[PDB]
């Protein structure tokens, strides 16, 4: 049914989509463990998926948030992996263990860094949002930008299929549409906000659990229902939510509660949608969902 | 809900922003299930306000400040996160509280046993387990804690770490465990893993344990 | 004296500033604002079963929906809020009549 593995250290969980494509990253206190999704089952029952813990990467600082770069490759056994990471000391880093880029100092965030995302132009861009009330762009010659937000930036994500536009969700609830290339504040709307599809849809999710759906007439949300939203990668209409503090996991498109595990740290969808990866306190889990 | 609605106002102009306000943000986030944001507030702000009569909220900090000094902030947040069931974050603060640090040590250390036992996950700290019998006769802490790690039940990894642990301690802990293996459980494997530890030692007792298991069967 | 202007951006954009300046004057009642909302729409008693924040959102959303598209958009948006503020005040000044003293 599900596949389960105990884990020594746990924080955030991301799945590998930008490029090695069946592998998983566990934020931890020391740094990040890389696991491999293996399709094989020895019983010859298929669609049973295991995690192999390939290795623990060490940094010495806690990873709160992580995103993979497309620059990652796998050669003949050695994995060349690049991560955009958030560390406990309010640092955004780019890992290659050959080198680590640091963004900190005056130029860096002076608050907690809620989120980070990576995107690929003719160069690579890192966007990050903090409690300092700033959104920062990092361009990969090193160029930086610092933009004021109206309130602390809880989430940030780039337009899929359109690297120039991004979304920012401010804690106050303003959702902003940012184009770095053009005039910075293109549009605004009144836990996270994110994109869906080829960016054909915009989501906005509150901690009181109200959720807005915009197919970006007037700007009014097309539909709305009732946690933090986690997007089904292939299906626009399939929407995932969870109870962090139990373990109630809900799949919304009526209200199904598909999964009930302990506390849930963080969870993400498999690169092609079939599984959900869930990190609990002591365990990491693959759950297969169909329909 | 009302506290959560007004959370943004608890952070305002810099002259009006105090550690007690930030400690309140952290509790509000704990009550509303926002355990990540609660940690960020607890880590940035310290309560070193031992004598403030005005806030009923500070009583739980102050009850330990009357006993103890400033490592008590992390000891308090450690306990608060135990009370709401967030067991990764609890452990980190227990470790922070020791690293920030006679009577106080003994009380904190007896808490460490209780708190580590209830979570089970942080109780993978083998070198810390070994660092308890060498100072003093608190072998019983290792005996009950390593049983909870046996309840986690990853015996290949689990038995490899007693290679690191000193053999004098390992003999007393594994013999005490082996007497507990005589539980009459369907876990046949516990005898075989005892035989592997006996294999490392003089091997004599693995034969006797097999006849004991034969007799019960 | 009450004064009003555009904004560069410190006290946000005009929509937010006019929303505060409309909710905050001591010559204001809910029923007059609700009657003014009827003039830029329709409706009646159904605005009573709205929360105070929902009432702020309906006023703000109603003003924004009318205005079509940077400089003319800012000028036209300021003027709609000025008209709405005046209409709210006009219905309200009917209430300023004194009736008795005890």
């Amino acid at each position: 049914a599900t596949y389960t593995v105990d884990c020594e250290d746990y924080v955030h969980v991301v799945e590998f989509n930008p490029f090695a494509g069946s592998l998983l990253a566990y934020g931890g206190i020391s740094y990040v463990v890389i696991a491999s999704c293996r399709f094989q089952e020895e019983d010859s029952t298929v669609e049973g998926i295991e995690f192999k813990t390939l290795k623990t990467f060490h940094h010495g600082e806690r990873v709160v948030a992580i995103a993979w770069s497309p620059e990652t490759r796998c050669d003949a056994l050695l994995p060349l992996l690049r991560f955009a990471t958030a560390a406990g000391d309010k640092k955004i880093r780019i890992f290659t263990f050959q080198d680590k880029n640091e963004y900190k100092v005056i130029e860096g965030h002076s608050g907690y860094i809620n989120d980070l995302v990576f995107c690929s132009p003719e160069g690579t861009d890192i966007a990050s949002v903090g409690d300092d009330h700033t959104c920062r762009i990092w361009d990969l010659g090193k160029q930086i930008a610092m933009f004021i937000l109206r309130s602390p930036g809880m989430s940030v994500a780039w337009h899929p299929e359109g690297a120039f536009k991004l979304m920012v969700a401010e804690k106050t609830g303003t959702i902003r549409f940012y184009d770095l290339t053009t005039h910075q504040a293109i549009l605004s709307l009144e836990m996270s906000a994110d994109w869906c599809v080829r960016n054909t849809l915009r989501i906005g999710a509150v901690a009181g659990n109200d959720w807005i759906i915009w197919e970006m007439q007037d700007n009014k949300p097309a539909h709305a229902d009732r946690r933090m939203f986690r997007w089904s990668k292939c299906n626009e209409n399939v929407f995932a939510t969870t109870g962090y503090p139990k373990s109630q996991i809900a799949i919304h498109h009526p209200q199904p509660i598909l999964i009930g595990t302990p506390v849930g740290s963080g969870l993400s969808w498999h690169r092609r949608l079939p599984l959900c990866v869930v990190g609990g306190y002591r365990k990491l889990f693959f759950w297969l969902t169909e329909m | 809900t009302q506290l959560q609605e007004y959370v943004r106002l608890l952070l305002p102009w810099c002259q009006v922003n105090v550690g007690s306000c930030h400690f309140m943000l952290a509790q509000c986030y704990l009550v509303a299930g926002e355990g990540h944001k609660a940690l960020d507030c607890f880590s940035q702000a310290a309560s070193e306000v031992e004598r403030e009569d005005f806030l009923e909220k500070l009583i739980r900090v102050e009850e330990g400040e009357s006993v103890s000094p400033r490592l008590q902030y992390y000891n308090r947040v450690l306990r608060l996160l135990e009370d709401v069931g967030l067991p990764e974050l609890v452990i980190q603060l227990a470790t922070i509280a020791i690293g920030e640090a006679w009577r106080s040590q003994a009380a904190l250390r007896t808490r460490i046993f209780k708190h580590h036992l209830d979570m089970g996950h942080n109780n993978q700290a083998y070198d810390a387990l070994t660092q308890i019998p060498d100072p003093s006769r608190q072998l019983d802490c290792l005996r009950q804690l390593v049983v909870v790690l046996c309840e986690r039940s990853q015996l290949q990894d689990l038995v490899e770490f007693p290679y690191v642990n000193l053999h004098n301690e390992v003999v007393g802990i594994i013999e005490s465990r082996a007497r507990a293996v005589d539980l009459m459980t369907h876990n046949y494997y516990e005898l075989l893993y005892a035989f592997h530890i006996y294999r490392h030692n003089y091997r004599k007792a693995g034969s006797v344990m097999f006849e004991y298991g034969m007799r019960l069967g | 004296l009450p004064e009003d202007d555009l904004a560069i951006s410190d006290e946000q954009e005009p929509q937010e500033a006019y929303l505060e300046c409309l909710f905050a004057p001591g010559r204001f009642t809910i029923a007059a604002v609700q009657k003014a909302i009827q003039i830029l729409r329709k409706g009646s008693g159904r605005v009573l079963d709205l929360s105070w924040e929902e009432l702020r959102k309906d006023v703000t959303l109603t003003v924004e929906n009318e205005i079509q598209n940077q400089e003319e958009f800012r000028q036209i948006n300021i003027e709609n809020w000025c008209k709405f503020y005046t209409c709210c005040l006009q219905y309200q000044e009917t209430l300023s009549r004194p009736l008795a003293l005890l």
